[PDB]
């Protein structure tokens, strides 16, 4: 629903912010977020919950 | 009681 | 010397699921995605199902720690609604107070 | 411009109002700049604005402009009904205003919504008294 | 209440307030002069100072309320004021010069009248003597005998007996209908006060 | 194009277009043959015109610009 | 009769008639507005027994404009905008009033609202599949069009041959009426039937057969969004309506030999927000540009003597009959609450 233009510059704005690039599925996008963050496991709220 | 109104009694 | 075998449960599985975070990540995002070929998200799927199953995250509880009661337990403290009670009405909860409103 | 008028502020509920009222007017009534009528579609709105005006006789007599927040269309127009009072007074005999006073019309409404209790269904109702 | 007791009840009335001094009693000039110092109530948002402001018809517009919905029950109530004024222009417009006096064509005063016609002067309430309950036939006061009006008009209208008829023409009709002693609210007037008549022997109970 | 631009430009819109089409019509009812394009759009009645359609398109519209705009086109279209 | 004119004539009034009433004949009724009257003002026409019309400054510029209308010249749009209620439909159809007593042949649209949603028989058209036929809504609109056009549906007569089916075909030199007849008869026709009259009214107004008056009341409904949806649950597009798609050639200045009067309503508009009354809010880009270049009228609320003239008409119909309406401050009131507002009077009035 964009013109020719508008998703030029749209992928053009992704590359000077470091986004996404190519056309990316939603389930794809999980891969960005599992390694955007650290894991559940790794927080220090989880591995150091006790004393 | 006698002021009140029945209605048209039948 | 934690409260019960229950807590040291939960203990070593917090120590065993930090040790395969990284690599339990890696296998899962071969999985979370439709790039990559069935044939190999497929044995990917087999890859962290053999993982122990003490890695799994979800199969840790949050524990009282000062008395390992597995629910009624307020995550900022990470104490049972019983034990912050004792403390916070003792004033020995810097800030909290009995609420009237 | 030279034109004198009063301001003042009500409170209805969780509404807080503002209002300037021009000493001299045609009747026009300006909510958050939009017209009264437009602003207050609902008659009993409208009614309340009018309420205070029509008490004093000065219908079509002064303008206002007013700026209202908060609350639901209810509450919005009893509080610039309190605001619009308050402020009229500065135009009005002392003794229209102990009139307006006694009529309701200076006095804040303190009925605000009550806090649910805990164990209960409301803040008044009470969970079923369960069958014996 | 969050209205401590010292809070009195707001008087809208401009005609109380214009009235002259000189006209006013040793009594009523102590009342004007104690005003000045007691504390009053915030004046509510249903009633004001309008000239069309009626209390009867604010009431029965409350009584029709359902979930604090005022809008869709003052929606409904000028509805039928507009639907008993509509029915009246069209039966004095079909009628004769003679017959066009006799045709009343405001609604409010249908409205009042219609009410009037179906408050019950006596009614039935179980006052207790020996171990049982008689349904004794008593007096009603005036509070309860319009109420009474109120109530039994709304309640026929809500029947379901009535089939898709909107509220506006189900309560139209019968306010017509009992402005002219006819309906099903005259007859439940009517026999109450029968029933109230064959229970006169346990007027003792 | 003209979705991707932020702001309203009278040349070469739909409003250009539709304005000359209607005063060519009208020279062909009076029976005139000076049809250049130029000329037709190169009268003051057309700057106000132009200036009151990009006013309506670029900024708040208000009655005011709506007024501007009807006298705009009453010119034009030699409506009295 | 203070606020009555015995001028029932829209070609004689004129500024002198601002704030008074003048009536329609029950005969203009059935004939010029068998629709188009507002809905509540339907109402008043049966309770009052008349049909009374103030005339306002809208209808009176607009009468104007009508009355120095160069015919050899591109038709005009006009458009009545104004705030809800204000009275842009009942400005419109005085000027109705006033073409149709002109002979003028008239083509009423009363609100292409209607056209665009709550559509039961959506069904797909025969002279193009990409398009969407409207049965109900053409076939009603065909037999108001009958009513007001009756007497020039003779003498119109069609200027080609128009195929309805392989055994039915309309031939050459036909009456309008014939087609007209084909589309109420045979309602799958009627949209078909629609596009023919507008196709031939364009086409013969422009070589001086008559001069024709095309009233559209909601026209900002043609280029908007529709509640109208496919088998597949996917939304319709206005222009893939044939309704729509030929309406929309009616109002391009590309033809002579009358005017486009229409009117803005935001009232039963779909997608546009309650106060939404300017042209370009409620036409759209894509709206404003179909009509550009336009003349825009405003309707505004009653002045002074617009509202008294309205409170004694009501007055001299014994319709106000609160006791305290008639007084002073029983119309301070009735001012306060409309604010003027013709909508909001008229509504109030109807239950005190
Ligand atoms: N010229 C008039 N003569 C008599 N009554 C009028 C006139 N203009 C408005 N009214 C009153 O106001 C009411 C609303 O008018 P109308 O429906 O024409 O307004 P509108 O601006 O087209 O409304 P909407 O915004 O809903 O399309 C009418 O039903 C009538 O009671
Ligand atoms: N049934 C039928 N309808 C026709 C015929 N010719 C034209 N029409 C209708 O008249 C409308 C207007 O005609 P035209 O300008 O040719 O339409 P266009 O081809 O869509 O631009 C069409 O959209 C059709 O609905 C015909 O021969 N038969
Ligand atoms: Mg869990
Ligand atoms: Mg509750
Ligand atoms: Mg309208």
């Amino acid at each position: 629903s964009l013109s020719e233009y508008a998703f030029r510059m749209s992928r053009l704005s992704a590359r000077l912010f470091g986004e996404v690039t190519r056309p990316t599925n939603s389930k794809s996008m999980k891969v960005v977020k599992l390694f955007s963050e650290l894991p559940l496991a790794k927080k220090k709220e989880t591995y150091d919950w006790y004393p | 009681l006698a002021v009140a109104d029945f209605g048209p009694r039948d | 010397h934690y409260v019960d075998w229950r807590m040291w449960r939960d203990v070593k599985r917090r120590k065993m699921a930090y040790e395969y975070a990284d690599e339990r990540l890696r296998i899962n995002s071969l999985r979370k995605n439709t790039i990559l070929p069935k044939i190999l998200q497929d044995v990917a799927d087999e890859e962290i199902a053999a993982l122990p199953r003490d890695s799994c995250p979800v199969r840790i509880r949050n524990r009282c720690v000062m008395t390992s009661r597995p629910r009624g337990v307020k995550r900022r403290w990470r104490l049972s609604r019983i034990v912050f009670r004792h403390l916070a009405d003792h004033g020995q909860l810097s800030g909290i107070q009995r609420a009237t409103w | 411009q030279g034109m004198a008028f009063s301001k003042s502020e009500g409170k209805r509920k969780t509404a807080k109002a503002e209002a300037i009222v021009y000493k001299h007017g045609s009747g026009r009534i300006k909510v958050n700049g939009i017209d009264y009528q437009l602003y207050f579609p609902i008659t009993q709105d409208r009614e309340q604005l009018m309420f205070p005006f029509h008490f004093v006789d000065r219908l079509g007599k002064h303008d206002v402009t007013c700026t209202v927040s908060g609350g639901g269309r209810s509450a919005q127009a009893g509080a610039i009904r309190l605001a619009m009072a308050k402020a009229l007074c500065s135009f009005v005999t002392e003794d229209e205003v102990e009139w307006m006073r006694q009529a309701g019309l200076l006095t804040t409404d303190p009925r605000v919504r009550e806090r649910k209790k805990p164990g209960q269904e409301g803040a008044r109702r009470k969970f079923t008294w369960k069958k014996r | 209440s969050r209205y401590s007791p010292e809070f009195k009840d707001p008087l809208i009335d401009k005609e109380y307030y214009r009235k002259p001094v000189e006209e006013l009693t040793e009594e009523e000039k102590y009342v004007r002069e104690l005003k000045k110092t007691q504390l009053i109530k915030a004046a509510p948002a249903g009633k004001t100072s309008s000239v069309f402001e009626d209390p009867v018809i604010s009431k029965f517009t409350n009584m029709m309320m359902i979930g604090g919905n005022k809008v869709l029950a003052r929606s409904l109530m000028i509805q039928t004021l507009e639907a008993v004024k509509r029915k009246q222009f069209e039966k004095y417009h079909a009628a004769s010069a003679e017959e066009q006096a006799t045709i009343e064509r405001n609604p409010y005063t249908i409205f009042h009248q219609a009410l009037k016609n179906c408050e019950p002067m006596i009614g039935l309430v179980p006052i207790l003597k020996g171990g049982r309950f008689y349904q004794v036939p008593v007096p009603l006061p005036d509070r309860r005998r319009r109420f009474l009006a109120m109530k039994w008009m709304i309640t026929e209208c809500r029947d379901k007996k009535h089939q898709r008829t909107l509220m506006p023409e189900k309560l139209s009709h019968k306010l017509l209908e009992a402005f002219h002693n006819q309906g099903p609210v005259i007859k439940r007037k009517h026999d109450l006060h029968k029933m109230a008549e064959a229970n006169r022997a346990l007027a003792h109970y | 194009t003209e979705a991707d631009m932020e702001e309203y430009i009278w040349e070469n819109s739909s409003s250009e277009r539709n304005i000359l089409e209607t005063l060519l019509q009208m020279k062909a009812a009076e029976k005139n043959m000076e049809i250049n394009k130029e000329e037709l759009l190169g009268t003051k009645e057309i700057e106000e015109y132009k200036k009151s359609v990009v006013s309506l398109k670029n900024e708040e519209e208000n009655e005011n610009s709506i007024s501007q705009y009807k006298e705009s086109v009453k010119r034009l279209l030699n409506v009295t | 009769a203070i606020s009555r004119t015995n001028e029932n004539d829209p070609a004689k009034h004129g500024d002198q008639h601002e704030g008074q009433h003048y009536n329609i004949s029950p005969q203009d009724l059935e004939t010029v507005f068998p629709h188009g009257l507002p809905p509540r003002f339907v109402m008043q026409v049966k309770t009052f027994s008349e049909a009374c019309l103030m005339v306002r400054k809208p209808a009176l510029e607009l009468l104007h404009y009508l009355k120095n209308t160069s015919f050899a010249y591109p038709a005009i749009r006009y458009l009545l905008y104004g705030e809800k209620g204000t009275g842009k439909t009942l400005s419109l159809c005085h000027v109705i009033h006033f073409c149709a007593k002109q002979d003028w042949l008239i083509l009423h649209i009363p609100d292409a609202h209607l056209w665009v949603k709550n559509c039961r028989d959506l069904l797909q058209s025969s002279y193009n599949k990409q398009r969407f036929d409207q049965p109900l809504e053409a076939s009603t609109w065909l037999k108001n069009f009958k009513t007001t056009n009756e007497r020039f549906l003779n003498q119109i007569k069609v200027q080609e041959k128009y195929v309805w089916n392989k055994r039915e075909s309309t031939e050459k030199g036909s009456p309008l009426g014939e087609v007209v007849e084909q589309g109420i008869t045979r309602v799958r026709n009627a949209t078909d039937a629609v596009g023919i009259v507008l196709k031939e009214l364009k086409r013969q107004s422009s070589l001086g057969m008559f001069h024709l008056l095309v009233a559209v009341d909601g026209i900002n409904a043609l280029w908007g969004r529709t509640t109208l949806k496919r088998e597949d649950k996917s939304p319709i597009a206005p222009e893939e309506l044939a309704l729509v798609h030929n309406l929309r050639k009616m109002m391009k200045n590309d033809w002579h030999g009358g005017a486009i009067v229409s009117a803005l309503s935001q009232t039963g508009s779909l997608f546009k927000p309650r106060k939404a009354y300017l042209p370009q809010e409620l036409l759209g880009k894509e709206g404003f540009d179909a009509l550009d270049p336009f003349i825009p009228i405003l309707v505004s609320n009653y002045n002074p003597k617009e509202f008294e003239s309205c409170i004694q008409y009501y007055l001299e119909n014994n319709w106000l009959q609160h006791e305290k309406a008639p007084t002073e401050e029983g119309k301070k009131e009735l001012l306060f609450l409309s604010n003027a507002n013709p909508s909001l009077l008229e509504r109030h009035c109807a239950y005190l």
